[PDB]
């Protein structure tokens, strides 16, 4: 009987069973009208729910939260619940079966190049994807891996930028290209930063001793995990 | 054609175009007097203030500002866009109708709007009802929101933000032998502070560990090549958010007010306002503070109480984001006073449009 609508952009549209909704996505749930499409009587408790999926950014949110603002607008005995992704209230999960699935709509909003430069932490691996050439500075890759020691690998450069310390780690296997490309990326990310970065290469097994429990540190801290 | 959304601060400008993701400029609120506003007269005269603690004061020098957001940064023509503008809670209504009036007389925007800086920061968290602790520069406000609106009985407001945390870390920083006095030494304090400081979970323990070994020091390299290291100070500058009395203020910290502000509304509606504490600005961005907030809040409340603190990691332009959001919406704009509702009823039209 509830009315199911999917943010898409700055539109609303309308779903049908069975309901999948895409975690990166923001859906609401009207349940503010009577059978024919009459408003509810106030003492039916007329509801809409705002669904937030996990990885849905401020433009789905703000988009879903005012369509119920303007469903409440137009009959103010609406009572508007707010649902987080895995969360949900045993009422909203009563009224509407669903599955949540791995997806996203990408929001409407522009994207606009400014740097937030707040603190964030990354681990990038920097490797050479062909050796059989006989450079190991030509096919330089840099990829984010997870912040752990599980993404340390012998064979490879990796720079783990914990902001305003940047360590280089040398792989005991890796190649002359992949340490030079390493630490002209911790250098760009210095320099990115007005210089104030302390910046470090260190090699396997000869580690500091502040090394890993950094690691730990920055993997648990890291305030936008991506 | 694009409406503009201008979010005036007390210590910061952040303007754009709806529909953008960010404020394409963001400059300092600050004018000196014949007229150089944000870095241009931060380096050059007497500079003032024109927001104070989040509410305008000096009109004089706000037109200004607006001035030199239209035509010297975002280099738009303002009668041909409308315009979203934010204020702070608690603004007077003399206020809102002078801000009307010049929107309206000096620029000739087609249209306008004046929105509440948190329930645009709640409206881009999805959600209509809640609590938004909002600390900028100048001022740290709880603002409690049911469906839409903020409760005005129930906001609270801190006079202590971002500039009196830089502030502290620049009087502890001297005490230990370092000075500033350039332009550049000032802010070199702000950006150690935006870049090294954090809110300790349990401050006595943190206390403990610093006086017991080096493992919270950290290192800053000056333009120079001079290395600072700094190791309590990272926590006690933010610390001041939780305990005021480290610069001498007889007052609630942020915890508080925020206890104290669920605790002035509607007990109906508290299950609702614990579970959705939204934080939003600059001075929210410090790395734990949001766990802190959990804690301190949990000790405040009834045992069975869930509680939840949001923390969106755009929050520092979550107001402006907001409103580039709601300024794109059809819906939304069809509130907006019109230059001809304006000509018809005068600047008290935005009472009745705006709130
Ligand atoms: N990552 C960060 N850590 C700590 N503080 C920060 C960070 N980024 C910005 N700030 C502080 O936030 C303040 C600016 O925040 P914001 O733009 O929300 O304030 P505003 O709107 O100008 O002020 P107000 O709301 O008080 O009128 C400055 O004091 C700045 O130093
Ligand atoms: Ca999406
Ligand atoms: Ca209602
Ligand atoms: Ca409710
Ligand atoms: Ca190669
Ligand atoms: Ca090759
Ligand atoms: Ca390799
Ligand atoms: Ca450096
Ligand atoms: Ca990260
Ligand atoms: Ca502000």
């Amino acid at each position: 009987m509830v009315k199911v609508l999917h943010v898409q952009g700055k539109k609303l549209k309308e779903v049908q069973s069975p309901y999948n909704f895409l975690n990166g996505d923001v859906y609401v749930i009207d349940d503010s009208k009577k059978p024919d499409g009459s408003d509810k009587d106030p003492v039916d408790s007329p509801k809409v729910y705002i669904w937030l999926g996990s990885k849905a950014y401020a433009d789905d949110r703000g988009v879903g939260a005012w369509a119920a603002k303007m469903l409440d607008k137009e009959n103010q005995a609406i009572d508007i619940d707010t649902e987080v992704e895995g969360k949900e209230s045993a009422e909203f999960k009563t009224i509407v079966d669903f599955s949540v699935v791995e997806g996203d709509t990408p929001g409407f909003l522009k994207h606009v190049e400014v740097n937030f430069q707040d603190v964030d932490y990354e681990m990038y691996r920097v490797y050479d994807t062909d050796l059989s050439d006989g450079s190991s500075s030509d096919d330089i890759e840099i990829d984010p891996v997870p912040l752990s020691k599980n993404s340390l690998k012998s064979e490879d450069v990796f720079v783990i930028d914990g902001w305003n310390d940047i360590y280089v780690w040398i792989g005991s296997k890796s190649q002359v290209g992949e340490k030079a490309a390493g630490n002209r990326l911790a250098r760009k990310l210095d320099t990115e930063r007005k210089r104030t970065p302390m910046v470090y290469t260190v090699n396997e097994g000869l580690e500091p001793n502040g090394f890993f429990e950094f690691l730990e540190k920055l993997e648990q801290e890291d305030p936008k995990k991506q | 054609t694009t409406a503009l959304v201008c979010d005036n601060g007390s210590g910061l400008v952040k303007a754009g175009f709806a529909g953008d993701d960010a404020p394409r400029a963001v400059f300092p609120s600050i004018v000196g007097r014949d007229s150089y506003v944000g870095d241009e007269a931060q380096s050059k005269l007497t500079l003032k203030y024109p927001i104070e603690h989040g509410i305008i004061t000096n009109w004089d020098d706000m037109e200004k500002i607006w001035h030199h957001t239209f035509y010297n940064e975002l280099r738009v023509a303002p009668e041909e866009h409308p315009t979203l503008l934010t204020e702070a809670p608690l603004n007077p209504k003399a206020n809102r109708e002078k801000m009307t009036q010049i929107m309206f007389e000096t620029f000739n925007v087609p249209a306008m709007y004046v929105a509440i800086q948190a329930v645009l920061s709640l409206y881009a968290s999805g959600r209509t009802t809640g609590i938004v602790l909002d600390s900028g520069d100048g001022v740290t406000h709880n603002v409690p929101i049911y469906e839409g609106y903020a409760l005005p009985h129930a906001i609270m407001r801190l006079d202590l933000a971002g500039r009196d945390l830089t502030d502290y870390l620049m009087k502890i920083l001297t005490e230990r032998g370092y000075s500033f006095v350039t332009t550049a030494e000032r802010e070199i304090v702000r950006d150690i502070k935006e870049k090294l400081c954090y809110v300790a979970l349990d401050f006595e323990n943190e206390m403990a560990t610093a006086a017991s070994s080096s493992s919270l020091e950290k290192s800053y390299e000056l333009p120079d090549g001079q290395v600072i290291t700094i190791g309590n100070e990272r926590f006690r500058c933010p610390e001041t958010l939780f305990q005021p009395s480290f610069i001498g203020m007889e007052s609630a910290g942020i915890h508080e007010t925020t206890y104290n502000s669920i605790m002035k509304c509607d007990i109906d509606i508290r299950k609702d306002l614990y579970a959705n504490n939204v934080m939003s600005g600059g001075t929210t961005m410090y790395p734990g503070i949001a766990d802190r907030m959990q804690k301190e809040i949990t000790a405040l409340a009834p045992s069975t109480m869930k509680i939840k603190i949001i923390a969106p990691p755009e929050r520092k332009y979550s107001v402006w984001i907001g409103g580039s959001i709601l300024a794109s919406l059809s819906t939304f704009q069809q509130m907006w006073i019109t230059k001809q509702e304006y000509d018809e009823a005068g600047p008290s039209i935005v009472h009745r449009k705006c709130f």
